């Protein structure tokens, strides 16, 4: 497996344009971009707002925040079965893929993963606040 | 990036949103969720925010006492304390008109200016001050007090002036300092002011600074103290026919215990308040000997603690280990200070109108009312602010490893019996007093007023009877004549308080009805259910069945999201939140019923209270309606006069209240979807866009929306009341 | 009397005000006819009137100054003064009738507790076993009694959920 | 004596009101919005 | 960043990971199930708080909890 | 062969499960070494609907 | 008739009927009592 | 069933026959109160020799609109 590099000169789905588009945040501090690829073209629901139609082959789009991305990765895939991919673009150039992290969706398991901020106890089995008071900052007993 | 405000919370400094300013706000005094902060620090930082409040109040205290020297009228008012109105300070507010100028010209002054309600003329005069350079004089003595407790706050957060954790924990040491010297040399001393300044003062005798040193307080010049006769203290008091601040009928005596109230002050005689403070503080100074602190005698308050568990284990563990879970928390302290400081207040309200202890303060109606109002508000928000430090002790300081088999954690252990016949109790009391008033309301509105149901408060009126009044016929105790209760006090106080108590011209056990029972039983209403919110969250904050880790979320969070059904209010915070309500609305009873009371015994007809008092439309129409005709036409088309400020105060409460029904029921999504189409405005108009915010705008977060409407709701309460009670007071007398 | 009370029979203030209630009712009663229905309403109201005035003052009630009866709750000064039936008598009647209600559902939820689907005998009534316990609550004190000192009417403290403190 | 001036009302109002509010607001503002290094 | 965390009473259902909607959650291998799966937080960065994860778990009681902690503008959810 | 009976009653020890000191009838006991191989079913619901949960060995008490 | 019965088994018609069962008891004995206040 | 309601009201327990009669001095009124627990007083003297609740609703002056002049036809 190998990590996708972003085409910017990806034909784009035809859509009029709206006013839940992109702000100052895409120019000054980062936006994403969806990648995906339609066997036909299809009247889709933008999670801005309107509806668009997917071209046949590539399709590229341009969100202000992951959740749209990841709203329209989830419409794309439980109603037309696709397999679509974003990538975080910050205002420099960089291009950062985020989901599928692995190239493989999260809600099967694969090889390779590591699992991070797991507890190998229950919530019944945390110590009392008394005992991680006057740390360096608010922590909370869940967080050792 | 990240800001330099706040200092004490990077996490809060990292937000680039508008929610870093409101919380940098409102978490700067919790010193305990500070970036590293240590127990010594705290101790340290709090010891410098007392020092500092105390510095604000003492110059409070001196800016009044300068005010009333400058524009007020104490060398005119105590000449004539029953015909002249006292004054707080003058106006200067450019927008007033030449009607406003001459509206609020009045209490003989050149211009305009604000008639005081706090009743601080009465207390000066009673204490001594005659002239307006006394007042000038304390004025500056308190302004350098309130300096050098700055300085002092500023000086003990330097090296070489930090006290040690060991200093701060000093339990017996502290405890015996604060009351021996605190309580018993304090009181001490307003003893010796009392007979020194006020009891020569109130003669007619001019004592000061000056003439002190040469004056005696007594003929016999303290040889009966030291020879043990000091029955010859007591020895020609006041004559029935004083005149305060003259020497017509003043007596040489200096400690008496006479009872009742002056004939003409209709206040407490000074020789009784300094034999008070004189005993009080004999009483306080033997008990500041109790605790064992550097010469081994004395006690440990671990000890004592330790040997007091029954031997039937009906307590558990008793109180084992209570030393330790007290100590070692600040909440815990803080709690039992401001439940103990709420009842005082509240003790303080009901004994200063029925015992007036300031001169000419019975006649000063407005007064009254203002005091009391105020007194048994503050009261309770300071017991919601003791249940609601007591939770917080629970979430953050509560070791159960540590508090096994005491009563600490028996208290945890059958919460939900506590809870239940709260519960049970705040129901019956609900059902029983909406029902008897709503039965009285269809009884007068069905034109029979002898259907109503008018339970007689025999228990109360027993008492009465027992203290004295014979009103009621029970003649028993004080009420009897051949009773030993009642002969043993015919020497020392008994017919002064007798004579007051029986005197129906004044607030000393006054005479109750239905009415009195039925309002009784709403007040005891409010207190079983705000003692119920308060107390089910303080035990509900660690855990229940629908969040068994809120111990792990903290004293305040927002909720635990819409799963399981809904989690809206489950944190400690939003208990407090919710008894704040039932909070202003028992003593909005408490206060409505000591308006009321006061206000038909003042006009001089009680019947209409004790016949309108028993359904909820003499409440709404002879109280509320018949008590506002004047405040709501303070200003109209036709002009306006003094009471228009009140009107306008009255207007602005009800705004407020408004206003925080607003964040009460509309909740934040909303307001965030509507901020977000305004951002977008701003970055798309022309000659705009280049005005850039350097916060982000967002939307006010829940726990942030609670605190906001329940702040409105409490202000405009206090507001609409505050100028409802003083309006109709000050236009009715 | 007690509290400084008189009774209704020798209050002014009482007869004062059957005279005032009267007054207004014959005053709106004059605006009628003699054989019509609101005359004979009008006489009808007036004739309640008096038959109430006339037993509130023959039970013995004590009323105060504004002419209206009061009640005695202290049960000493009930039994002493002939007071009982103000609140004592009632307030054993509604104790009856509170436990009776109680014992009936409470034996209805132990009956329908034991069986298949307790939830539909809750939404959907069981008349028959409903009116069966409802007509058997009549010895309601007698067998709450009985299964209090069986220790029967309480449940175990490791029966009962609780919070994980 | 430390009684104050009769033109002191119409001078310390008006600096109370809006002298010391726009400097203390301002300052404020300014303290608010500074960056860390 | 707020603070997600996955507990032992995990029964690798993955329901959790499909109700987050800013793919915070994933699943990895483990041996303390029947599934042999267990849920992870790898990038708690980009969660905003909205416990869907925590309504969507099955076991009592929860396997995965969220605690509110410093909001940035990923936690904040802003397009701005 | 480790656990209680298939089908037969315990109670829940669990202080923080919902049907702490509650009956349940047992489902299955998984034979691994798995933390909680207990299953237990409940006619009464939690707050999130659900009916089945997972106990283990000594969390169960039978009762 | 048996579902007929079942439906008027149910927790709303019960309560009616019990209900006004209730409320036409305390009304006739108002009725032929009127006015009562003590026992 | 509603109107059906208002109309019977309006027949038999009314005094629209009184109202028609004198529709400037008589009040409208279209239901009576059982004398029970001292709710009588409700039935206010509303004018042509009848005692009830004045009504609002406008039925009388809609009902003299339409040339209803009897009880018999509501
Ligand atoms: C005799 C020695 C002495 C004295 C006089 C004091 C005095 C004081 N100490 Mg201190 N202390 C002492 C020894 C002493 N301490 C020792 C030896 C230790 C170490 C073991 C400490 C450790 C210590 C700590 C840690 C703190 C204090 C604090 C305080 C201040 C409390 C502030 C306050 O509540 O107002 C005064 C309270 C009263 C006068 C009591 C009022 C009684 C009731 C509530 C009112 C009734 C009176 C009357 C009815 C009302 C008047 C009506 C009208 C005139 C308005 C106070 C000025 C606090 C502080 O530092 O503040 C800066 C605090 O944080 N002390
Ligand atoms: C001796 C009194 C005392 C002391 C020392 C404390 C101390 C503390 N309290 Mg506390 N409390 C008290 C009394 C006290 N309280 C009382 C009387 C109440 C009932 C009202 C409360 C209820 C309470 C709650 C619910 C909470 C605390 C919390 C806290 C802790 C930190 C929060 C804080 O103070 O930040 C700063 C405080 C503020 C910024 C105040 C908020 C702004 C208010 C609403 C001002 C509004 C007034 C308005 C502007 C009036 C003007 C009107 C006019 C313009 C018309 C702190 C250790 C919090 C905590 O423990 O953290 C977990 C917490 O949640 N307190
Ligand atoms: C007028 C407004 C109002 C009223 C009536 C209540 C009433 C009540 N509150 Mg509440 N509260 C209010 C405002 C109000 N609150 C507000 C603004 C807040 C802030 C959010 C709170 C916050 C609050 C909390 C946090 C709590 C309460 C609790 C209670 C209950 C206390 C028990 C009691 O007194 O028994 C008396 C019972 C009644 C007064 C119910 C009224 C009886 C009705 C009128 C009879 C039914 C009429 C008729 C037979 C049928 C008509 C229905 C028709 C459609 C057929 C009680 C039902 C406490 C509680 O739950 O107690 C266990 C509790 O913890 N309140
Ligand atoms: C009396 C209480 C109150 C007040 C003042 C407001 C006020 C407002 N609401 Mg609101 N609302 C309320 C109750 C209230 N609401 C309640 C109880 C609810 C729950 C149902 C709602 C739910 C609600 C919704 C859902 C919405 C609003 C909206 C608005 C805004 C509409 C814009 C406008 O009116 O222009 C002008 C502003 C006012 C008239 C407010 C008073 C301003 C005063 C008169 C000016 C005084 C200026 C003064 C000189 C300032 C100097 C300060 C000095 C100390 C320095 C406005 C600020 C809408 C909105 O967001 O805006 C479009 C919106 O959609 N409200
Ligand atoms: C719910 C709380 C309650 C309260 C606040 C009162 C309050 C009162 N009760 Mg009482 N009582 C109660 C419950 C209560 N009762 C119950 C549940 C019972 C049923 C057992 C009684 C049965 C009762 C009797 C038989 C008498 C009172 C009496 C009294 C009055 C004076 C006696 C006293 O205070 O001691 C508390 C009362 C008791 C412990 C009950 C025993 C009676 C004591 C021993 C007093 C008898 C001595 C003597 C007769 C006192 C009269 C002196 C003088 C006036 C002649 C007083 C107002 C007395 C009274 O005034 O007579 C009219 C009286 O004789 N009560
Ligand atoms: C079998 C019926 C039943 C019984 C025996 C009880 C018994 C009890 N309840 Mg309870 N309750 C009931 C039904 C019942 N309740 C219902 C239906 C509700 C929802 C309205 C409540 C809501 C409730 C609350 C909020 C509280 C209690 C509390 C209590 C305890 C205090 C006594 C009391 O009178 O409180 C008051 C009782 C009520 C407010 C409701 C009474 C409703 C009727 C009269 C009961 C019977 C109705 C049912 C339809 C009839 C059965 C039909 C069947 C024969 C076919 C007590 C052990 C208190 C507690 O926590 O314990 C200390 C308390 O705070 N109950
Ligand atoms: C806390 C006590 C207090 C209060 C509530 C007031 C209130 C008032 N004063 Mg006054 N004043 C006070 C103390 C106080 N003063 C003292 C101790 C002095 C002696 C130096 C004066 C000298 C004074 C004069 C000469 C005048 C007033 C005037 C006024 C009125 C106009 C507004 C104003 O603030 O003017 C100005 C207030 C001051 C110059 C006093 C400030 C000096 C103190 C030491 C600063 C305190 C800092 C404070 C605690 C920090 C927090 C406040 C804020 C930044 C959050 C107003 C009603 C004017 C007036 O009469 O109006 C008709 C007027 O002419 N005051
Ligand atoms: C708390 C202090 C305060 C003070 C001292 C004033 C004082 C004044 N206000 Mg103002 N106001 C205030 C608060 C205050 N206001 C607040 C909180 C609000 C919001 C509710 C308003 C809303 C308000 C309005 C809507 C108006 C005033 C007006 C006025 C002026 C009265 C006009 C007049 O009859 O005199 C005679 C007028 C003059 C002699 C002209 C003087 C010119 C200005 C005021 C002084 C010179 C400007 C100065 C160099 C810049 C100062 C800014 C400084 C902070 C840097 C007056 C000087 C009126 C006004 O502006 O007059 C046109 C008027 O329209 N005020
Ligand atoms: C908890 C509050 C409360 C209480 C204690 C009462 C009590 C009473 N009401 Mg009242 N009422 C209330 C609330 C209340 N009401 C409310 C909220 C309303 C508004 C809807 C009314 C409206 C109302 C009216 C309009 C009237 C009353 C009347 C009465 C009296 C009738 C006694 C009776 O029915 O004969 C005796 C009852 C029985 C014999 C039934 C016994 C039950 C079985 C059959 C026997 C079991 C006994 C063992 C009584 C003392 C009547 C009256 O005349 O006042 C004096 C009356 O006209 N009430
Ligand atoms: C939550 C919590 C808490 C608690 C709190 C509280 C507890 C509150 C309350 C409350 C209150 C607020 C109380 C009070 C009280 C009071 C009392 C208890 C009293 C009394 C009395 C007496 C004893 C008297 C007697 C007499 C008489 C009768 C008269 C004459 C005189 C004589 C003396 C004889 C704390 C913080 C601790 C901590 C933990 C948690
Ligand atoms: S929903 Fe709960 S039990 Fe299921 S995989 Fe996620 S954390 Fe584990
Ligand atoms: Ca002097």
């Amino acid at each position: 497996w190998t990590v996708p590099t972003l085409n910017p000169d990806t034909p784009s789905p035809i859509f009029g344009g709206s006013t839940g588009g992109l702000l100052r945040k895409a120019q000054t501090e980062e936006f994403y971009v969806i990648t995906w690829e339609a066997k036909k073209e299809q009247i889709f629901e933008m999670p801005t707002g309107g509806a668009a139609i997917m071209r046949q082959g590539p399709n590229l789009l341009k969100f202000g925040k992951k959740e749209q991305c990841l709203a329209l990765t989830t419409q794309l895939r439980n109603k037309f079965k696709l397999t679509p991919c974003f990538y975080r673009v910050f205002p420099d150039g960089k291009v950062q893929y985020l989901h599928p992290a692995d190239g493989v969706y999260p809600e099967k398991v694969n090889a390779g993963r590591v699992g991070a901020n797991q507890n190998m106890r229950r919530i019944g089995q945390n110590v009392n606040p008394i005992k991680v008071k006057f740390s360096g900052r608010m922590m909370s007993p869940a967080e050792i | 990036a990240t800001k330099l405000f706040p200092k004490f919370s990077q996490g809060l400094a990292q937000d680039p949103t508008t929610r870093r300013i409101w919380y940098g706000l409102a978490m700067a005094h919790d010193f305990e969720s500070h970036d590293g902060m240590t127990e010594e620090n705290l101790y340290q930082k709090i010891f410098a925010s007392h020092f500092g409040q105390l510095s604000i109040i003492f110059l409070w205290t001196s800016g009044n006492l300068f005010h009333v020297a400058w524009q007020g009228n104490f060398e005119q008012w105590v000449t004539d304390p029953v015909h002249i109105r006292p004054i707080a300070h003058a106006i200067w507010d450019p927008h007033f008109g030449q009607p406003a100028v001459e509206a609020f010209t009045r209490g003989g002054a050149s211009g305009p200016v604000n008639i005081s309600t706090s009743g601080v003329y009465q207390w000066w005069y009673t204490i001594g001050m005659r002239t307006n350079q006394d007042l000038y004089v304390g004025s500056v003595f308190l302004a350098l007090v309130s300096a050098i407790f700055l300085f002092a706050g500023w000086l003990h957060l330097q090296p070489n002036f930090q006290p040690s954790l060991s200093w701060f924990k000093d339990a017996e040491s502290r405890l015996n300092h604060h009351l021996s010297g605190l309580f018993g040399v304090s009181s001490l001393a307003w003893t010796g002011h009392l007979v020194h300044v006020a009891i020569p003062e109130s003669r007619g005798q001019h004592v000061g600074w000056d003439n002190f040193l040469s004056v005696l307080p007594h003929p016999q010049g303290l040889t009966p103290f030291f020879t043990g006769n000091w029955a010859a203290y007591a020895q020609s008091p006041d004559t029935a026919s004083h005149v305060f601040g003259t020497a017509q009928g003043s007596g040489q005596a200096i400690l008496t215990f006479l009872g009742g109230f002056h004939p003409q002050t209709q206040s407490l005689w000074l020789t009784d308040m300094a034999h008070h403070h004189l005993a009080i503080a004999v009483i306080f100074i033997v008990a500041g000997h109790m605790y064992r602190t550097n010469f081994g005698i004395g006690h440990r308050m671990q000890a004592i603690l330790e040997a007091h568990t029954p031997p039937s284990g009906s307590l558990g563990a008793g109180h084992k280990g209570l030393f330790d879970t007290v100590n070692n928390s600040l909440h815990f302290q803080l709690g039992l200070a401001l439940a103990s400081v709420g009842t005082i207040t509240s003790l303080v309200a009901q004994h200063m109108y029925s015992l007036p202890p300031y001169a000419f303060q019975a006649i000063d109606f407005t007064t009254q009312a203002a005091l009391y109002t105020h007194h048994q508000y503050i009261a309770g928000f300071i017991m919601c602010g003791a249940f609601a430090h007591g939770a917080i002790f629970f979430i953050r300081d509560y070791d159960p490893e540590q508090n096994k088999g005491n009563v600490l954690a028996r208290m945890l252990d059958h919460k939900e019996a506590l809870i239940s016949h709260l519960s049970w109790v705040s129901l019956f009391l609900g059902f029983h007093t909406l029902g008897l008033y709503v039965h009285n309301d269809v009884m007068q509105a069905f034109g029979t007023p002898e259907k109503q149901i008018l339970i007689e408060p025999v228990f109360a009126q027993w008492i009465q009877a027992a203290h004295g009044k014979a009103l009621y016929g029970f003649d028993f105790l004080l009420s009897s004549k051949t009773s030993a209760a009642f002969a043993n006090g015919q020497s020392l106080w008994l017919p002064g308080w007798l004579d007051a108590i029986n005197n129906n011209q004044n607030s000393l056990f006054l005479t109750i009805g239905p009415g009195d029972f039925l309002v009784h039983h709403a007040i005891a209403l409010g207190l079983h259910t705000t003692t119920l919110i308060l107390v089910k969250g303080a035990l509900d904050a660690r855990g229940s069945k629908l969040m068994p880790d809120k111990k792990d979320f903290g004293y305040s969070f927002p909720c635990d999201g819409p799963g399981r059904g809904g989690t809206c209010d489950i944190s400690a915070y939003d208990a407090f939140y919710l008894a704040v309500f039932w909070m202003l609305n028992t003593i909005g009873w408490v206060t409505f019923y000591w308006h009321w009371k006061h206000l038909t015994l003042w006009q001089g007809n009680v019947a209409q209270f004790d016949e309108s008092s028993t359904y909820l439309m003499g409440w709404l129409r002879d109280y509320l309606w018949l008590n506002s005709s004047q405040l709501i036409n303070g200003y109209n088309p036709f002009g306006m006069n003094s009471l228009s400020v009140w009107a306008w105060t009255f207007l602005f409460g009800h705004l407020i209240y408004a206003t925080g029904f607003m964040f009460l029921i509309s909740w934040r999504g909303y307001w965030q979807e509507l901020i977000e189409t305004l951002v977008w405005a701003h970055e798309k108009t022309p000659l705009a866009n280049l005005v850039y915010w350097k916060d982000k705008p967002v939307a006010l977060s829940i726990v942030q929306a609670r605190l906001v409407g329940l702040a409105h709701f409490s202000v405009g309460y206090i507001f609409t009341y505050a100028a409802f009670l003083i309006a109709s007071t000050s236009g009715r007398f | 009397d007690i509290a400084g009370l008189t009774p209704c029979s020798e209050s002014k203030a009482y007869a004062k005000l059957e005279k005032k209630e009267l007054k207004t009712l014959e005053k709106r009663l004059k605006q009628y006819e003699a054989d019509s229905a609101p005359a004979v309403a009008l006489k009808a109201t007036m004739e309640r009137t008096k038959a109430r005035f006339a037993n509130y003052a023959k039970a013995g009630l004590l009323c105060g100054n504004d002419g209206l009866p009061h009640l005695i709750a202290d049960p000493g000064l009930a039994l002493k003064y002939g007071h009982a039936g103000e609140v004592f008598i009632p307030t054993f009647g509604f104790l009856y009738v509170a436990g009776y209600i109680g014992y009936v559902g409470r034996q209805y939820l132990i009956a329908v507790k034991g069986e298949a689907k307790p939830t539909d005998k809750e939404i959907i009534i069981d008349v028959p076993l409903a009116t069966k316990l409802a007509w058997q609550g009549a010895g309601w004190p007698l067998a709450a009694v009985q299964e209090l000192q069986r220790g029967t009417l309480l449940e175990k403290e490791e029966n009962i959920t609780v919070s994980p403190r | 004596p430390f009684v104050p001036p009769s033109w002191a009302p119409s001078v310390f109002v008006p600096l109370t009101g809006l002298v010391l509010p726009a400097i203390a607001m301002a300052t404020l503002f300014v303290y608010i919005e500074k960056e860390a290094p | 960043a707020h603070i997600v965390k996955i507990y032992d009473t995990c029964i690798g259902c993955t329901q959790c990971v499909r109700a987050c909607p800013l793919d915070v959650l994933e699943m990895v291998p483990w041996d303390g199930c029947k599934a042999s799966q267990m849920a992870s937080a790898p990038r708690t960065e980009d969660c905003v708080g909205c416990k869907r994860c925590e309504t969507a778990c099955p076991t009592d009681f929860l396997s995965v909890r969220v605690y509110l902690g410093s909001e940035s503008t990923r936690s904040m959810g802003l397009s701005y | 062969e480790v656990g209680p009976k298939r089908g037969s009653l315990v109670k829940i020890l669990r202080p923080e499960s919902y049907w702490f000191n509650q009956v349940g009838k047992v489902v299955s006991v998984d034979q691994s070494g798995v933390r909680y191989p207990v299953v237990v079913r409940f006619e009464n619901q939690n707050y999130a609907g659900v009916t089945t949960n997972n106990y283990a060995l000594d969390e169960v008490v039978a009762a | 008739m048996k579902d007929f019965t079942t439906y008027l088994s149910t927790a709303p018609v019960i309560a009616t009927i019990w209900f006004t069962f209730t409320a036409g008891l305390l009304i006739e004995i108002n009725r032929y009592f009127p006015d009562p206040l003590v026992f | 069933i509603w109107l059906s309601g208002m109309y019977f009201h309006g027949a038999r327990f009314s005094n629209y026959e009184a109202w028609l009669s004198d529709p400037t001095h008589i009040k409208p009124s279209a239901q009576v109160v059982w004398p029970i627990v001292g709710q009588e007083i409700l039935n206010g003297d509303v004018g042509g020799g009848f005692q009830g609740i004045q009504i609002t609703s406008g039925f009388f002056q809609l009902w003299r609109a339409s040339g209803i002049t009897s009880e018999l036809q509501l």
